[PDB]
């Protein structure tokens, strides 16, 4: 109870320093999300972790506990024996989730017999080797090559948090805490390894495929008004369906198949925005409308499959709305600033500079305005970390709640090899 | 008397010969004119037709400065009805924001006591 | 005698046809000196309708430039109003929702703190 006095202290500070300009809405909301996150951290107010093995016993034949106790071999077979070897462009499709099935079983009964300092090993050695294979794949076998290993990996942290439900409600000081903690543990060093591999795979995947499609030319180009982009858009779609296929030809989790499509957009969002203040070339209220409408078709293919699509492309669908309303009153602008909530003043100063009206020295951007920005620009800059950034980077959230277990289908598309196969027999 | 009243006969016939020929020459020139008054009486109906069409080409391009210059006048209004109507929204939030803060102010008080 | 008889009647028959010819060459003169007056007036009337027609030509292009002109302004305006409005929606749609999200957390935070106060 004593500690109910440390909170009230460090706090008596965050309010005097809490309650220098009439900052706008966008600024206030952040201000808030911060006081809130803070206050919470203050409500949950560590020293020496250690790896430990536990006693055997239960469903552990005199041969079972024997195979386990020989890590050196189940691995190599998993690793170099078949996993590394597997040609994705050619897996019966019968067993698709093979690798995951396999990888689990081992981890499964390895844990059953409390030989953790034996599994941690296995799994850690496995992760490094999957990652590898991904960071290898050909510029082609980069499509159904990625996916295949990802949905397989997306299941690991899940069939980890599930392998938790098991040893929980018990209450034993050894085969519970040390364990509940190695599994609650695994969930993490797996989730990391999955996301990180996914983010570097997706990114890479989009680069290569964005050229196959040549998306720029169809949605951020003047040269193309023609229903010819409707002809190339056709290819785009002909391509997305293909991509859709894959995910399914490879039992990709459901709320995953989804994150993927949002992410897909996100990258395109960045890339589409980035080039919008690079190639582009000259911006014009009309040019906006062309590109806004082009963006319509692009989103058109997702309307049906996922929910709330346009929030991913906010950075550009917004960006474009701007161009679409050339402003000349500093006041108007000043009043409508609260509008564009996705771009920081910095990028606006970008979109807006690269603007000249082909209207013929007619619809020219004010100087009064361009100023307001440069100013706002400077103010913010010192006010927080050191220059806001213009170019848009591309990154995706975690897959924490979008991964999923389901022993069901796993087995429904899983067969086997050598050493493991016999390791499953002797299990139960 | 039959040689002189014969002369007067030879004179008249000869004169009637001339007098009837310049009558020929005349009506032959009145014919050609009737032709140019009939040709440049057509060109007066050719222009009177291109005119009545530039009469309908102007009634159209005039029933436009009306329609057009009006839907554009209308717009102005509606574009300003949106702007003014924003003042009203920035507030809704500014105040909605302040309301959310009291919920935090009062809360931060519950912690320092 | 009887010869000068069919000679006089033969000459007086020419005098009648000379005065008949003369009668008709005067009319065929009234015509040509009259078609000329109406051919010089319709020669004039033709340039007054060709100069008046050149004004319809100038007033045609002059008014076609306005029409065509105005047209663009309409689009420019339409896209402008549109964009503006279509945004004011995201604006609200986004903030009202960001606010509610927020208020939500405060309510939640407060609950797990009024709960750690009653136990």
């Amino acid at each position: 109870e004593r500690a109910a006095a440390q909170s009230s202290l460090i706090q008596s500070h965050m309010q005097s320093l809490a309650a220098n300009k009439p900052s706008r809405l966008s600024d206030e909301v952040k201000s808030m999300k911060q006081e809130l996150a803070f206050i919470e951290n203050v409500i949950a107010q560590a020293n020496k972790p250690k790896l430990v093995n536990v006693i055997r016993r239960e469903s552990g034949n005199p041969d079972l506990l024997e195979l386990l106790m020989d890590l050196n071999s189940y691995t190599l077979e998993v690793t170099e024996g078949y996993l590394k070897k597997v040609n994705v462009t050619e897996v019966n499709g019968d067993n698709v989730l093979g690798p995951i099935h396999v990888i689990t079983t081992v981890v499964s009964s390895l844990v059953r017999n409390g030989l953790l300092i034996q599994s941690s090993k296995f799994i850690s050695k496995v992760l490094l080797t999957v990652e590898s294979i991904v960071m290898s794949l050909p510029k082609d076998e980069t499509m159904l090559g990625g996916i295949f290993w990802l949905s397989n990996l997306s299941r690991l942290p899940a069939f980890a948090a599930n392998q938790k439900t098991l040893y929980e409600a018990n209450g034993g000081d050894e085969k519970d805490k040390l364990t509940l903690i190695y599994l609650n543990d695994l969930e993490n060093e797996t989730l990391k390894v999955f996301d990180k591999i996914y983010s570097t795979w997706l990114v890479k995947f989009m680069k290569h495929a964005s050229a196959h499609i040549e998306i720029f030319d169809m949605v951020l180009n003047e040269k193309l008004f023609k229903n010819s982009g409707d002809e190339k858009f056709a290819k785009l779609f002909t391509f997305l369906n293909e991509f859709d296929a894959v995910l399914s030809k490879f039992q990709v989790v459901d709320s995953m198949h989804t994150k993927i499509f949002n992410d897909t957009l996100k990258y395109l969002n960045v890339m589409l925005f980035n080039d919008l203040i690079t190639k582009s070339p000259a911006l014009n209220w009309k040019y906006g409308y062309e590109v806004d409408r082009n963006i319509e078709r692009l989103v058109s293919w997702f309307e049906p499959r996922i929910e709330d699509v346009r929030p991913n492309l906010i950075q550009i669908i917004q960006a474009v709305k701007i161009l679409q309303l050339k402003i000349s009153n500093l006041n108007e602008f000043k009043l409508l600033f609260d509008f564009w909530y996705a771009l920081n003043p910095a990028q606006i100063q970008a979109i807006l500079l690269k603007y000249k009206p082909a209207n013929k020295g007619e619809a020219g951007v004010p100087n009064e305005i361009l100023n307001y920005l440069a100013n706002v620009i400077k103010r913010e800059n010192l006010s927080l970390p050191g220059k806001m950034e213009i170019m848009l980077s591309a990154q995706f959230d975690s897959a924490k709640n979008h991964l999923r277990y389901d022993t069901s289908a796993i087995t429904q598309n899983s067969n086997t090899e050598g050493l493991a196969t016999v390791s499953k027999i002797i299990k139960l | 008397m039959e040689s002189k009243l014969l002369e007067n006969l030879n004179l008249l016939k000869n004169e009637n010969e001339n007098l009837n020929s310049i009558f020929e020459r005349k009506n032959k020139k009145l014919k050609e004119l009737e032709k140019d008054y009939s040709e440049l009486s057509n060109r007066y109906n050719e222009q009177k037709e291109k005119m009545d069409q530039l009469s309908k080409l102007a009634k159209n391009s005039s029933a436009i400065e009306q329609s057009c210059s009006e839907k554009l006048q209308n717009m102005e209004v509606n574009y300003n009805s949106l702007l003014e109507s924003q003042n009203l929204y920035r507030d809704h939030y500014s105040d909605e924001i302040s309301k959310l803060n009291e919920k935090i102010g009062l809360l931060e008080l519950e912690l320092s006591n």
